[PDB]
């Protein structure tokens, strides 16, 4: 129960981004520290990724 | 005959929309270093 200010559009995500829930669902058992980070950043203004 | 076409979103993107029995010519733009600089006004052709 905590949300944010804007949506996926109105900021410029041309394609589907990466959000916290999808990243958590991605990594099953490992602590939250190694789930999402700068080694895993994929940009959303992408059109091709 | 039974010809089939495989659309590629990633190469192309969302395709344009035009309607039946309307005179249309595309508008083409020239880009230098990822910057819009001038509309192209020279002779060009299209094909399939
Ligand atoms: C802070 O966070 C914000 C987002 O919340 C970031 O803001 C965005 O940063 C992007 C990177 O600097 C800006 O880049 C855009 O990327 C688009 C890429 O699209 C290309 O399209 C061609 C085909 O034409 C492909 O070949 C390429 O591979 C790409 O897919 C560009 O289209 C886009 O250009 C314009 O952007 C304006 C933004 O107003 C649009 O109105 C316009 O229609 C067109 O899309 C641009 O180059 C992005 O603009 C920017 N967004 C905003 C709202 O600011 C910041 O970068 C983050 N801060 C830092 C320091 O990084
Ligand atoms: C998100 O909510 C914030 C409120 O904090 C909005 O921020 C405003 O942005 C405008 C645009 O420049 C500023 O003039 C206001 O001063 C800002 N308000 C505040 C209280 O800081 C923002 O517009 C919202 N974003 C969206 C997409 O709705």
């Amino acid at each position: 129960d905590y949300t944010f200010n804007s949506t996926m559009e109105q900021n410029g995500c041309i394609n589907e981004a990466q959000t916290w829930d999808s990243m958590i669902e991605e990594n099953p058992d490992i602590p939250l520290d190694d789930v999402w980070g700068p080694q895993n950043y994929r940009p959303c203004f992408s059109y091709a990724i | 005959d039974d010809l089939i076409v495989f659309y590629e979103y990633k190469d192309l993107g969302c395709p344009r929309l035009v309607y039946y029995d309307k005179p249309w010519k595309p508008v083409v733009e020239l880009w230098k270093n990822g910057i819009v600089e001038e509309i192209m006004n020279a002779e060009y052709v299209i094909s399939e």
